[PDB]
């Protein structure tokens, strides 16, 4: 009508970019998301090297299983205020997190009266009681299991824990570690903690990954039209 | 960038062959595409474009319904078939890209041309003169006239300006009233007021002769001038 | 020992501030009212502009 | 007129201040609705447009039916033939739209279950298109009876419990209404089929969501077949029924009390069911 | 041990002798002085455009020199140039990391850049041979992520890094060529003057520095927040700025004296600041609040003179052009908007 000759040949190209934008937006729409997070010695590195591969600052992963395709954040890099950069993770599946079970007789670097444990745990209330993170499940991860069985039997477990009143037991104290760490959740009606221990077999670890992924999304679905 | 046309013979009345070009170097699949047909001794005529993706596929009043063009974007080559011909259609065939945004410069690069032989409203452009004898170092001023107001109402006018080279290709001057194109010296320039309008060099050398044309694009049909050939 | 690097470094900046020129308050306070009031009739914001210039009609 | 007062002598058909108030409360409750969906931007999903469509079908079935019991009395002897039938298809329409958009709901929850899309963006085309083939399906089943199947010749065809209706007519809405509330039934049961074994036998290693679930299905689904099957026994039996032997037919006005009483409940159902809703209606 | 000790004492006196200095020079507030002047009515501006397309949320904003073009930025990946006028798009740079916060536009209109959390500064050329959109250069030497980089001229860009450090580029050879240090925490937002030959960044502690290009070291330092500083832009005529903050408090501050002239503070918000920028005139203090709405507060009488409420979420950036005409401001919903 109103355009001369040339400048309906210019609202064509918008027209072809728009759709080229909404083809790529919609194919980045149905991959799942997830965060990795941990302290320094937490064995997040056997974590990600174990588990499948197909690929300083961020590092992405990305691997495919049963049909879904997952992306992992490893942000370990980032030197700089945590409270600056967090709020751009808002929309995220899940939030993996890796602590080690043997790491609570060995005290953080130049210190020698403040254990791991401690940060390990102030860490995980600063994660999930976050302003923005209560609504994303958190996955947990216990990495190591046999040289933790070594360090209780050597060494007992009351140097760390103030208060404990069962035996050196792997059994038990695998189950109060799991409890402790369970307690720190103040959003008990929002989010769920799915606990596990890292093995030896990476089968057992990605299906133990795709079963939280499919219980949230089987979550979200149900809370999405309104039926519970 | 390279562009090169394929498919000359001689064809008799009545029958058809098509017409390839290959371009390789860009991106290709975001260019649109127009056809040029420069008759001996004549000057040359619009004949057909193509949008970017094949949405909007036009065509000029003389063929239309006769020739079926397409473009095949994997494998950067672009077709132009016909269904019947006539004596009046022996003239050489250019292919030329343009892409059309804020701030670009259509008709920026020329085919070779290819050379075809056959064996037996609209805006009226028209130029000054014929030919100019002009003494080297000496500023020489063309002006091309049009037969309506090519000021839209947005504020620019869409007379273009080439020159072609003796033996070769043209090669795209001025886009628009003024603004000067990619690679070509400053010595050009250009002015407008609507109805009139001409273009001033500052200094001639002798690497910069031949035929001038005045191109329209505000209204669709595109019509080119009659030629004025410069003289050294 | 090696904080004296840094404390030697940043007390030598403050004593290179401390040579910076001060000028008085109600002079600047004048400058910037100057300033305002001799541009304002180029400011289309708190100048209201009729609907047959501005390019953003709707 | 003429043949108003010949039906109603062969028939034979020759208390209402509660009614009044509890649709005044339906239509209080029900703008009261539409105004909490409206104001909330966090509500503008397609999801909540088919609760504003069920929504504003019930409030004009409220409407529908306190013109209905206003205009009733002696007076329907004085009005045009026309009126009246003007006032059985309102009814008709009010709670046909009524009952088609319920089943609209479960429809788009069962194709919403059906796959995880990870997001809650879909397509406005199906919805538009749901809610206009509800809408049209509902006003033609409304207005056949003006076009045909008058029961206008034939005195003894027309209905026992009002004339003026040919009785094929009532056997169609009555096939109709069976089919929507077939249809019901199967979609609530396979959806809730599908999550518990895509969630028992696809997170078995690492319940408490199934049984609310199962609850929710257990509550929608039975308090509205509860409460729609004393009007479709007597739209039944009237069929069967000869003229002038059955004296429960002619008190047929307090059967359609809870009926339209339904429309009233289902807000409650589809509102204190969800949270976040009712932390929505809470906050104002 | 006592050479800390005299070191500290020393520092502490110098101090004192500053701020002894910047209390003698100033004898009375900006606002007694403007106290007859007639102060603007009412400003109401109503949108004109909606620029939509984008899926996630805005970071970033810059208009081009020629008053037509603007570039944004968004985590989905893309660098989309939208034209004001007519809202059609013109390209649809994609990205090689989904994790953006700044971009910038050339005075040329020839480049456009964009850093991101993976701490690397891409460069890419709109003025290329092809129709596609090429990477000139990949500046890649800091530790921290990048907050805010503007182009200083067609050959030079500064950037500024979480590091607690500012450095400046060189687009031909590739590696930076000064870098300006003093910082205590995170240098989130920094500003050219309009000369080009200063710029000042606002640190993460209550802090904001001036720099030079050409002698590069710290000439002046400014402070009074609480909190942090958050937003930084220059007057009109390059002779003072105003700086946002997290506590619901904006001031603006004199570069010839340092001393702090007025602060926009108001009982009803409790919200923090995002972007601040001028107007034409200097008149008008446009500021975005992180409560859903902006705010239109006048520059010389410190009270508010309108609102722009037009918006779903948080807004992110905005800035005025540069004649003047309309500004335009994005919010994290995905939509521009340009007021006029
Ligand atoms: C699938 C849905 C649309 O099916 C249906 C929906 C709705 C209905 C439906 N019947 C009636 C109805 C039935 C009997 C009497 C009277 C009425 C209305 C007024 C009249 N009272 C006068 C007393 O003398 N009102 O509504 C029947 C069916 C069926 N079958």
């Amino acid at each position: 009508c109103t355009l001369s000759a040339e400048d309906k040949a210019a609202v064509e190209r918008s027209k072809m970019i728009d759709r080229n934008l909404r083809e790529d937006g919609e194919k980045a729409a149905r991959e799942v998301k997830l965060l990795l997070l941990g302290a320094g010695e937490s064995g997040k590195s056997t974590i990600v090297k174990q588990m499948k591969i197909i690929h300083t600052g961020i590092v992405e992963t990305h691997f495919t299983f049963k049909d879904l395709h997952f992306k992992m954040f490893d942000v370990g890099g980032q030197r700089s205020e945590r409270k600056k950069w967090i709020h751009c993770f808002e929309g995220v599946t899940a939030i993996i997190f890796c602590v080690a079970l043997s790491d609570y007789d060995l005290v953080l670097a130049e210190d020698e009266e403040m254990n791991r444990m401690h940060e390990s745990m102030k860490l995980f209330d600063s994660i999930c009681n976050n302003k923005w993170f209560t609504d994303t499940s958190i996955i947990l991860f216990l990495n190591k299991k046999d040289l933790f069985e070594e360090k209780i039997k050597k060494s007992p477990l009351t140097i760390c824990y103030p208060e404990y009143a069962g035996s050196n037991t792997y059994e038990e104290a695998a189950a109060y570690i799991q409890c402790q760490f369970e307690d720190l959740n103040k959003r008990k009606d929002t989010k769920e903690i799915y606990t596990h221990f890292t093995c030896a077999t990476d089968t057992k670890n990605v299906q133990f990954v795709f079963d939280a992924v499919t219980d949230v999304i089987i979550k979200n679905n149900l809370k999405d039209c309104g039926l519970f | 960038v390279q562009l090169v046309e394929s498919g000359g013979g001689l064809v008799q009345p009545g029958g058809s062959r098509k017409l390839s070009c290959s371009a390789s170097g860009f991106a290709f699949s975001s260019f649109g595409m127009h056809w040029v047909r420069q008759a001996p001794e004549k000057g040359l005529e619009w004949v057909a474009y193509i949008s970017s993706g094949s949405g909007t596929i036009y065509y000029a009043d003389t063929v239309k319904g006769r020739f079926t063009i397409s473009r095949d974007d994997p494998k950067n080559t672009l077709f132009l078939q016909m269904t019947s011909l006539r004596s009046e259609d022996t003239a050489m065939y250019y292919c030329v890209r343009s892409i059309y945004y804020y701030g670009s410069s259509p008709f920026d690069f020329w085919g070779q041309g290819t050379t075809l032989t056959v064996s037996s409203s609209d805006i009226v452009m028209t130029q000054a003169t014929s030919s100019v004898p002009v003494t080297p170092g000496e500023s020489v001023s063309i002006s091309c006239r049009s037969s309506k107001s090519l000021l839209h109402s947005n504020g620019n006018t869409y007379l273009y300006w080439f020159l072609q080279r003796p033996g070769q290709s043209p090669q795209l001057l001025i886009y628009r009233m003024s603004n000067l194109a990619s690679g070509v010296p400053d010595r050009f320039s250009g002015s407008g007021s609507g109805t009139a309008f001409t273009l001033t060099i500052s200094r001639l050398e002798a690497e910069d002769v031949g035929v001038y044309y005045c191109m329209q694009h505000l209204e669709y049909p595109l019509t080119f001038g009659a030629g004025t050939k410069l003289e050294l | 020992t090696a904080s004296i690097a840094q404390a030697r470094k940043l007390v030598e900046q403050l004593k290179m501030e401390a040579n910076i020129d001060r000028i008085k308050v109600s002079k600047a306070a004048a400058d910037l009212m100057a300033y305002c009031e001799a541009h304002a009739k180029e400011d289309p914001l708190l100048t209201p502009v009729p609907a047959s210039e501005n390019p953003f009609r709707e | 007129y003429d043949i108003i007062v010949r039906h109603y002598n062969y028939t034979g058909k020759l208390t209402s201040v509660v009614f009044i108030l509890i649709c005044c409360f339906i239509i209080l409750e029900n703008i009261f609705v539409l105004l909490t969906i409206w104001k909330t931007k966090k509500f503008h999903r397609p999801m909540y447009y088919f609760i504003g469509n069920l929504a504003l079908s019930d409030l004009l079935a409220g409407v529908a039916y306190t013109a209905n019991l206003l205009l009733s009395g002696a007076t329907t002897y004085k009005l045009t033939p026309a009126q009246w039938f003007l006032r059985e298809g309102s009814m008709f329409v009010a709670l046909s739209a009524s009952v088609f958009s319920l089943l609209a709901i479960a429809i788009e929850r069962y194709i919403t279950m059906l796959k995880m899309k990870l997001h809650n963006g879909s397509n406005n085309f199906r919805l538009f298109l749901l809610i206009s083939a509800c809408w049209v399906i509902s006003l033609i089943l409304g207005g056949l009876p003006i076009m045909g199947w008058n029961c206008i010749s034939a005195l003894s065809s027309c209905s026992t419990v009002l004339p003026l209706y040919h009785k094929h007519y009532i056997l169609f809405c009555t096939t109709v209404f069976t089919l929507l509330l077939l249809s019901i039934v199967i979609l609530y049961c396979r959806i809730y089929s599908l999550v518990r074994t895509r969630s028992r036998r696809l997170t078995f290693r690492k319940s408490e969501k199934s049984l609310a679930l199962l609850k929710t299905v257990i509550i929608v689904l039975s308090v509205f077949i509860a409460c729609w099957a004393p009007l479709f026994i007597l739209l039944l039996l009237d069929v069967g029924c000869k003229v002038k032997t059955c004296d429960i037919l002619f008190r047929a006005e307090y059967f359609l009390v809870l009926a339209v009483l339904n429309s009233g409940t289902n807000p409650i159902i589809y509102t204190l069911t969800n949270k976040e809703m009712r932390r929505a209606f809470i906050r104002i | 041990g006592s050479e800390l000790d005299q070191l500290r004492q020393e520092a502490e006196q110098l101090k004192n002798q500053i701020r002894d200095a910047r209390k003698a020079c100033a004898d009375a507030t900006l606002s007694q002085i403007t106290n007859n002047i007639d102060p603007v009515g009412r400003i109401q501006m109503r949108t004109r455009r909606t620029l939509r397309g984008h899926l996630a949320k805005i970071y970033a904003m810059h208009w081009g020199t020629d008053s037509r073009l603007l570039v944004s930025a968004s985590q989905d990946g893309k660098l989309i140039i939208w034209d004001s006028y007519t809202t059609n798009k013109v390209h649809a740079i994609p990205l090689r990391s989904s994790w953006v916060m700044t971009c910038a536009y050339a005075p040329s209109g020839n480049y456009v850049a964009c850093g991101g959390l993976d701490n690397i500064c891409s460069i890419y050329n709109l003025k290329t041979r092809e129709g596609n959109v090429r990477v000139s250069r990949e500046l890649a030497g800091h530790t921290g992520y990048l907050s805010c980089c503007r182009f200083l001229d067609d050959n030079q860009i500064v950037t500024s890094s979480g590091d607690t450090t500012c450095a400046l580029w060189d687009i031909e050879t590739g590696q930076q060529t000064t870098t300006f240090t003093g910082h205590t925490g995170d240098v989130m937002s920094l500003s050219l003057a309009p000369d080009t030959r200063l710029f000042v960044s606002g640190a993460c502690d209550a802090s904001a520095k001036l720099w030079d290009v050409r002698e590069g070291m710290c000439r002046q330092t400014f402070t009074g927040h609480e909190s942090d500083i958050n937003a930084i832009c220059f007057f009109p005529n390059g002779n003072a700025f105003a700086t946002g903050s997290d506590d619901a408090t904006c001031r603006l501050f004199d570069l010839r004296a340092d001393q702090e002239l007025m602060t926009y503070s108001h009982d009803n918000i409790i919200c923090g600041i995002t972007s601040v920028s001028f107007s034409k005139s200097g008149r008008l203090l446009l500021a975005g609040y992180d409560d859903f709405n902006c705010n239109v507060w006048d520059a010389l009488k410190a009270d508010r003179a309108g609102v722009l409420a037009g918006h779903d979420n948080r807004v992110s950036c905005l800035g005025v052009t540069d004649d003047g005409m309309a500004v335009a401001t994005g919010s994290w919903d995905s939509f521009l908007k340009i007021w006029n």
